[PDB]
């Protein structure tokens, strides 16, 4: 009983929308460029993580080092505690070590 | 379609206006005046004469080097007395 | 008269010249104004899928960041009292009403943040990647190049019914030298149109030209790109970035 | 190449048709079914399944072997050695030859490392190059080097043929300057005094056997002619060479640029050099 | 105003050396004209848009750089190609009787 | 107090070269580093073997679970296959048994199972690649 009964809505999808039609253009901004900006310039999202990866642990502790002071009272305890909790797990549990 | 203006580096110096709390402090300092300077020659409208110590800058300059880099003569004193001790 | 271009960079010695048609957009039956020489090592590399494949998921990821997230069961509003005791109620042992085993309760293993999957293939890399998809192209007959993207007038129809009469493909990718410098005429034509997509020279990129079935070049579009990409070959490992000043570098 | 002709026979390449190279990705494990599931590689019950094992190095109680063994002074004071890359006779040889390194101009660690002919690390204690007598036998370059450090038989073989080599110090600041001006005239500052050699480094850039810098350039012909009969060759007298110009050109032990003076600021943007004026920042750079 | 499509199929024409080698003299002379180089960028146009507007079908870019001589043009003008759709050239390829097609699209 | 001047050539020697110089013609040859410039013309050989950007062969060894040992000749173009009975040709006399190799056509490398990269660079400068 876990199963619709009925066929869902059918999903349109766009694929020549503005988005999906320039998607990728600038990609080798760089290359094409004379350098002048880097293509992870180009990357729009949170302030802590633009052109950077890293694990949970490290997502967390750039977070914090970058818009620790900005983060609302609970969210920046979350953080905190989140940051803790990913220290004892990384550095004193698994298979390996 | 077509495609947005490409992205371009905001041409000229950059100047963040102090009075504004959120400019970063590195960011108003005469660092980044010379290097403002150093990026695009007479167009970043600082004065070049600032780029050098001030008086009081140039003495305590002279003051550390005076105190931590000793003069080639002074080391080849200090050598030679170890030399001859050694000896 | 017609519209010859030479190689401008040396070519290798073993290696000849590849060619192709210089075209013009001003009329239906102007398929041929002219013969270009597109430099071999530009437009008839190896053909390298892998490579295809390694930028164009590169350029789908560099980007993405995920922002799905959820609330472990220390993020999960209360939760702080153990339910019942150890011992003496006859059921399971808890130790608060927001574990994973919970409805309600946190997540044990979801996702986490707004996650980056940020990463840069050498330069090398995609600058190869951009060389193999020209190839492509060109092999596989959707490159056309064009003296000019100047057209008569700025109808999309006109654009769409001499795409159809040439028969390009459903999708079309023209190319322009610089933003600024783009015809009118085509700029207009289009802006109305979806499947026909104008980018300037430094907006080339192997996702919209697999993504698009034709890729139209200017002849300065295609200088352009052949000196860029053969730059990356014979240059010098970098002593820091390029956007800084070098003896030869723009 | 029939690549391409194969090419043009196939459908279009498009983003439905790519695929990684075969052995490039590795299937994903995940403890999911019969396999892979139930301990899901973990074993039976213990510390390591429960995954507390303890930390690495811990020998469940016996004295850890690492703890076992003596303390010695094996890297004591490693951040504070002097490193310097060795630039063998060899790897001259070959950047002359492909013209990466120009002997026509005096060569100094700037023209090595525009040249690639060597990677300096001033932030890893990197000195500067020392000279490396390996390739010394085939070496058949006249040349005017100016290094950090350099062995008896590279500069044997550096001046039989002809050339000249010095021995020159570089504090870590004038090192990293050097080795990348372009990012240091950015910075916008005037060229900095290159600091002296410190005490214990004093004696070798003052001997003329080492070429040193600093050392009596009235001894410079007695050394010269030292290693000429030691190594059993003829001095060639470079004064009648028709480069005895470049060969001579060495920088002041205070410049770190062979023709820009403490002081001056390097405005890149409009291709100019403001040079102060004032009498105390005169003194100060000339100190 | 647009001219119709026009169809790819292409069938060589039975005076096809006659017509190339009357191209070619007009073009360019010497004995063996099929061995005549196109290296020229000059001559490799012209004579190729003169076949092209000839006989309404043109080189295409990737067999382009392979056109190193008058033979190779030749031998490209003397393949035919046909634009029927696969639904044309499965039905009219003699199915037996027993073999019925049909095309919904 | 600020004198300009216009003694910019001294900062234009500074600025580093991007691209990698073309070696400068030699009287003699093989240079004195034993580097040798391909001859002109190529040779008519199925395969050719560019140069790698620096201009020397793309004769490389390799090494793998510290025991591995190959060498790899990388920058092939053309018939790799001739290259590879070439390769074969020359170098059982050297083993007594026909070299074990592999030849990724698609990365147009020739692999081959032990240590040959002088001689492979000393046969390839013969062969004027
Ligand atoms: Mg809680
Ligand atoms: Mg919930
Ligand atoms: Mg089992
Ligand atoms: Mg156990
Ligand atoms: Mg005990
Ligand atoms: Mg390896």
């Amino acid at each position: 009983i876990g199963i619709r009964l009925t066929l869902p809505p059918p999903k349109v999808v766009d694929r020549w929308n503005e988005k999906r039609a320039m998607f990728g253009v600038y990609d080798n901004i760089g290359i094409l460029g004379n350098f002048e900006k880097h293509p992870k310039e180009l990357i729009r999202g949170p302030i802590w993580l633009r052109g950077w990866k890293g694990n949970e642990l490290q997502r967390c502790i750039r977070k914090r080092k970058m818009v620790g002071s900005r983060m609302f009272a609970d969210d920046l305890h979350n953080l905190n505690k989140r940051i803790r909790y990913l220290y004892k797990h990384f550095n004193r549990h698994g298979k390996f070590r | 379609y077509r495609a947005r203006p490409p992205p371009r580096r905001r041409p000229g110096p950059r100047w963040p206006d102090p009075e504004d709390l959120l400019t970063p402090r590195w960011q108003l300092g005469p660092r980044y005046a010379a290097k403002q300077f150093a990026r695009y020659g007479a167009a970043s409208g600082v004065v070049p004469g600032s780029l050098w110590p001030s008086p009081e800058q140039l003495r305590e300059l002279e003051a550390e080097e005076r105190e931590w880099y000793p003069s080639l003569a002074t080391m080849q004193e200090s050598l030679r007395v170890k030399q001859l001790a050694e000896e | 008269e017609p519209v010859l271009r030479k190689v401008e960079l040396p070519v290798p010695t073993h290696r000849r010249p590849v060619q192709a048609w210089v075209e013009s957009l001003r009329g239906f039956e102007q398929e041929r104004v002219g013969l270009a020489d597109l430099h071999p090592d530009v437009f008839a590399t190896a053909p390298r899928l892998d490579i295809l494949h390694q930028v164009a998921m590169w350029q789908k990821n560099f980007k993405r960041i995920s922002y799905a997230k959820t609330k472990t069961r220390a993020e999960v509003r209360g939760g702080g009292r153990k339910p019942w005791p150890q011992k003496g109620t006859g059921r399971a042992r808890h130790g608060s009403i927001r574990s994973p085993l919970w409805r309600g309760g946190g997540v044990a293993h979801g996702p986490r943040g707004p996650t980056s999957y940020y990463y840069m293939l050498p330069m090398k890399v995609r600058a190869l990647g951009l060389k193999v998809a020209l190839t492509v192209k060109l092999a596989q007959d959707d490159l056309h190049i064009m003296d000019s993207l100047e057209l008569p007038t700025g109808d999309p129809q006109y654009l769409t019914e001499l795409a159809h009469y040439r028969r390009w493909g459903d999708s079309v990718l023209l190319v322009d030298l610089t933003h600024e410098e783009m015809p009118q005429s085509i700029v207009e034509a289009t802006s109305r149109l979806k499947t026909f997509n104008l980018i300037p020279a430094v907006g080339l990129n192997v996702h919209s030209m697999l993504k698009h079935q034709t890729l139209v070049l200017t002849l300065p579009t295609v200088a352009f790109l052949e000196d860029k990409l053969l730059w990356q070959d014979s240059r010098y490992r970098p002593l820091y970035p390029f956007s800084l000043p070098y003896s030869d570098f723009p | 190449a029939r690549a391409l002709d194969l090419l043009r026979g196939l459908p279009r390449v498009s983003l439905a048709n790519l695929k990684p190279n075969p052995g490039s990705k590795k299937p994903e494990r995940r403890p999911r079914g019969r396999r892979r599931g139930r301990k899901c590689g973990r074993g039976h019950k213990g510390e390591r399944q429960r995954g507390t094992r303890p930390r690495l190095g811990f020998e469940g109680g016996q004295t850890p072997f690492y703890i076992r063994i003596p303390k010695y002074g094996f890297n004591e004071g490693h951040s504070f050695r002097r490193q310097y890359k060795p630039l063998s006779l060899n790897r001259l040889q070959y950047l002359i030859d492909l013209g990466r390194v120009d002997p026509s101009q005096p060569i100094d660690l700037t023209q090595l490392v525009n040249g690639r002919g060597v990677t300096i690390q001033p932030l890893k204690r990197d000195y500067g190059v020392q000279l490396v007598e390996e390739g010394a036998d085939t070496f058949t370059a006249k040349v005017n080097i100016e290094v950090q450090l350099a062995s008896e038989l590279a500069i044997a073989a550096i001046e039989k043929n002809g050339g000249v080599v010095t021995t020159a110090f570089y504090d870590p600041r004038s090192l990293d300057i050097v080795c990348k001006p372009v990012p240091f005239f950015l910075r916008g500052q005037p060229i900095p005094k290159r600091m002296l050699p410190p005490e214990e480094l004093v004696p070798y850039y003052t001997d003329a056997k080492n070429r040193g810098y600093l050392a009596d350039p009235a001894k410079f012909p007695e050394a010269r002619l030292e290693l000429a009969r030691k190594y059993g060759y003829i001095l060639p007298d470079i004064t009648k060479d028709e480069l005895f110009k470049m060969l001579c050109t060495r920088k002041d032990p205070r410049q770190i640029f062979f023709g820009l003076a403490p002081g001056w600021v390097v405005n890149m943007a409009d291709k100019k050099i403001l040079k102060p004026t004032d009498e105390n920042l005169l003194k100060y750079y000339t100190s | 105003v647009c001219p119709p499509l026009r169809s790819r199929a292409y069938t060589p024409p039975e005076d096809l050396q006659s017509r190339l080698e009357s191209y070619v003299k007009e073009v360019f002379l010497p004995s063996n004209w099929q061995d005549i180089s196109l290296e020229d960028s000059r001559l490799k146009f012209n004579l190729l848009a003169h076949l092209a507007d000839d006989l309404g079908h043109v080189v295409p870019n990737s067999r382009l750089h392979q056109m190193c001589r008058v033979r190779d043009v030749l031998d490209f003008y003397n393949v035919p190609i046909q634009d029927r759709s696969k639904f044309d050239e499965l039905s009219a390829s003699n199915l037996p009787p027993n073999l019925k097609i049909t095309w919904s699209y | 107090f600020v004198e300009s001047v216009d003694e910019y050539q001294f900062v234009e020697r500074l600025l580093p070269a991007t691209r990698i110089p073309d070696p400068p013609k030699h009287e003699h040859y093989p240079t004195p580093s034993g580097w040798q410039p391909p001859r002109d013309p190529p040779p008519n050989l199925p395969y050719f073997v560019r140069r790698s950007r620096m201009h020397n062969i793309p004769v490389y060894k390799d090494i793998t679970h510290g025991n591995r040992q190959m060498t790899v000749i990388r920058k092939v173009e053309g018939d790799i296959w001739a290259l590879q009975k070439d390769v074969e040709d020359f170098l059982s006399p050297l083993l007594g048994k026909t070299p074990v190799t592999q030849v990724n056509e698609v990365t147009g490398t020739l692999r081959i199972k032990g240590y040959f990269d002088q001689e492979l660079k000393a046969w390839l400068l013969e062969k004027g690649f």
